């Protein structure tokens, strides 16, 4: 009997939230658009390429300083390089090298990485002592790191192959918080402009909204074909970008609710493995299993052209915090900054 | 511009020179891959190239097993007394119905391993019983782990107060790891790079191609699992789900320049299995021999025969019995000759 | 049974219950934000070209 109240309950549940959705539909981001001056095209040159990787790099994160940027490669390595004068900064001996992704911490302080390993390795750029060693392994994950941002030197979230994300204390390596309910792998998170609570993009082809502090999912976007294996927040933190294997990115948004966007074009039929905003948000860049970076118009959802430069697959993007240029990494073992 | 600042380009190009000798060291070692279904031995390969080509256990690292070991044991009594509910089987001695209730009493939730005298009577009691055993002849019926018998066999010794796992004790365990296991040796003048992504259970479509590359994969094969099903489905034959996945890693496009090794694994269960079951059961249109050597060579034939690249690709088979030193030890040997001979 | 069930409903509630907006609204806040900002940004605005960073 009682079971009934709760699943008929749960089924109209579903309803309100799809006719309130259904509800708000009252127009297109497209329509309401279309006659704003399109970007055009514009387009962008190589001013930089890192070169020291040996193996494929699966990932790599800029410093809020604009200037130096980590990268993770499975030869081992977490590579820090300085964009301007292109020098290592650093080159951080992995305990595993099966290493999928890589974070730079806020202050510079420390940077993080895991993959396979099913840890998340927190490296502290400031060992006094001399060089660096790893001061924190984060071990809870029961399937492989997907991705991890920092909220803060003591705070950093996880997002995992084993379909959670986490939030752990670093000060103590314990974990924090277990934000479950995706269905599928969490391949990618992105940590809102406030650090007050973040998206995850998922195999089960939805993404997201978690309240860090509250733990628990907020809402939950679907529309993808396909896995998603880039999320990234739209700069004013009420909207997001969804990279996936069925070809597509795709713009969600918060107060609506729903995806306003599609980004798509014949003749490219390959995953997208990252996304990234400009300063602006006016452009949106995926990168492909093409071994190209696609850029968008945000609003009007052309190309704005593409940047070809990469030997094999565009893993992962990057996008300044004062954007002035934007990283690329790629299964080739080179990383290229791009203005 | 020009000055002071030049003394993190000095750093910089200290960074690459490791970066050179480290990445010239990473291209002349070999690196294998581990594949293949659950309890197929995967693990056990990679705790032998420990045993032979490295320090294989110390005293130290070998108490460190001590509670899998005892866990694996009581995990083993209990999933068969449990057998025994579902195939409606009786006790040889009706006073075991006690036993095994108190060995559930004692047996308390997943803790470690308890190891008491009380409970070691109890479990002696049960495994030493004709009905137990009535039952552990039936293990192709229901789920049961392979070092069942080893360990309950060895109870007496097991159970001592001052015990310690030995080696063979080591490599029979089976522990459930969920990170990628990862093992390094050096060996006939090459450094080796050995991985098991067993119990990395995700969606391996997300990681398979981190291996895009690897000298070659040794895919293992349980060839006593032919009169074995699936808990789950029941009408999918664990031997079928193998050769999917072989037939899958094998032309596999990322394993297209890769050597691949089929190690048709446990072949000592599988001389005792084929007398009693016949291969019918894996393989219904099987007219052979119920025999171990046409058995055998049946098996051997149709995983090979799932390459498609027949005329690109070679398959190096070999029988082996994973928790036997000597014979690992051998078939490697076999393995890094071709492995040489092959490539390099 | 019930436990998941109502761990369920209560999570629905929780994304059912929420402060929604109309698309054009939604739609053209974006719009906005983008128009902006839209000379702040380095990478519509080819800046510069003199010596800044790259
Ligand atoms: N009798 C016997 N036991 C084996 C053999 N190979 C492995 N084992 C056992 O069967 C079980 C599964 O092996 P394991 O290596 O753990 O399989 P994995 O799950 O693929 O790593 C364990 O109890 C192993 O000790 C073999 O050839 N014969």
């Amino acid at each position: 009997s009682e079971l009934d109240q709760l699943r008929q309950e749960a089924e109209q549940l579903k309803n309100q939230i799809r006719d309130a959705r259904k509800a708000c539909a009252d127009a297109t981001l497209s329509q309401i658009t279309n006659n704003i001056d399109p970007v055009g095209r514009i387009q962008m040159r190589t001013r930089r390429t890192l070169r020291g990787h040996l193996a494929k790099i699966y990932a790599m994160h800029w410093g809020t300083d604009s200037r130096l940027l980590v990268s993770a490669s499975q030869d081992g390595k977490l590579i820090i390089w300085d964009s301007y004068t292109t020098n290592k900064v650093h080159a951080i001996p992995l305990r595993s090298s099966w290493v999928m992704t890589c974070a730079y911490a806020p202050s510079g302080n420390y940077v993080a990485c895991g993959g396979l390993d099913n840890i998340c390795s927190i490296y502290n750029l400031k060992t006094r002592e001399g060089n660096v060693r790893v001061s924190r392994e984060l071990a809870g994950h029961t399937g492989y790191l997907s991705c991890c941002r920092f909220l803060d030197d003591n705070q950093i979230v996880t997002s995992s192959g084993d379909t959670t994300c986490a939030l752990w204390d670093i000060e103590t390596g314990q974990q924090t918080t277990t934000f479950t309910g995706h269905t599928g792998d969490v391949m990618s998170l992105s940590l809102a402009p406030d650090t007050r609570l973040f998206v995850s993009g998922a195999c089960d082809a939805s993404a997201k909204l978690w309240d860090v502090r509250e733990g628990m999912c907020r809402q939950t976007f679907t529309g993808h074909e396909s896995d998603i294996n880039a999320i990234c927040f739209f700069p004013n933190g009420n909207a997001f970008a969804t990279g996936s294997d069925d070809a597509t990115c795709r713009l969600f948004d918060l107060r609506a609710d729903q995806e306003l966007m599609t980004y798509s074009h014949d003749n490219i039929i390959c995953g997208i493995t990252s996304v990234s905003f400009s300063k602006s948000g006016r452009l949106l860049l995926a990168g492909y299993d093409d071994f190209n970076c696609n850029v968008w118009d945000a609003l009007k959802a052309d190309r704005a052209g593409v940047l070809a430069g990469h030997d094999n697959r565009v893993s992962c993007l990057g996008v300044t915090d004062d954007g002035m240029a934007v990283a690329t990494g790629s299964w080739d073992s080179f990383l290229k900054i791009w203005n | 511009l020009s000055a002071e600042d030049k003394a993190a380009v000095e750093r910089s190009k200290m960074i690459d020179r490791n970066l050179r000798e480290d990445g010239e060291k990473a291209a002349r070692e070999v690196k294998l891959l581990l594949l293949g279904a659950g309890e197929s031995g995967k693990s056990t390969i990679v705790k032998q190239m420990k045993i032979i080509h490295e320090a294989g256990y110390s005293e130290e690292e070998c108490k460190q097993y001590k509670a899998v070991v005892y866990s694996n044991t009581i995990q083993s009594i209990i999933a068969i007394i449990r057998a025994m509910g579902r195939l409606k089987i009786d006790f040889g001695d009706a006073a075991r119905a006690d036993d095994a209730r108190q060995l559930f009493v004692l047996a308390g939730a997943a803790e470690e391993g308890f190891m008491t005298a009380e409970l070691a009577g109890v479990i002696k009691r049960l495994w030493k019983d004709s009905g137990v055993q009535a039952c552990f002849n039936r293990s192709r019926e229901y789920q049961l782990n392979d070092s069942a018998a080893y360990y309950l066999n060895d109870l007496d010794r097991i159970a001592q107060p001052n015990y310690i796992p030995t080696q063979q004790d080591v490599l029979r365990t089976r522990v459930k790891t969920t990170g990628i296991v990862e093992t390094h040796f050096t060996f006939k003048d090459l450094h080796f790079k050995m991985f098991d992504v067993g119990g990395q259970r995700s969606e391996r479509k997300k990681w398979i191609h981190c291996f895009e590359g690897v000298t070659a994969i040794i895919f293992c094969v349980a060839l006593s699992d032919y009169d074995l099903v699936l808990a789950e489905d029941e009408e999918m034959n664990r031997m079928h789900e193998s050769m999917k996945l072989f037939d899958s890693i094998c032309n596999n496009k990322w394993f297209t320049d890769t050597s691949i090794i089929l190690f048709l694994n446990k072949k000592d269960l599988f001389e005792e299995k084929i007398k009693k079951s016949p291969l019918t059961i894996c393989y219904p249109e099987y007219a052979g021999s119920n025999t171990y050597e046409e058995a055998a060579a049946y098996i051997q034939c149709q995983f090979e025969d799932l390459n498609k690249r027949k005329d690109t690709k070679e398959i190096y088979t070999h029988f082996t019995c994973a928790t036997d030193t000597k014979n690992v030890q051998f078939v490697f040997d076999a393995v890094t000759d071709v492995i040489i001979k092959n490539n390099l | 049974s019930i436990a998941q069930a109502r761990k369920l409903v209560e999570q629905l509630k929780m994304e059912a219950n929420i402060d929604r907006i109309k698309v054009s609204k939604a739609a053209a806040d974006l719009m906005a934000y983008c128009e902006a900002h839209a000379k702040e940004d380095p990478l519509l605005t080819p800046v510069p070209a003199s010596e800044n960073p790259f």
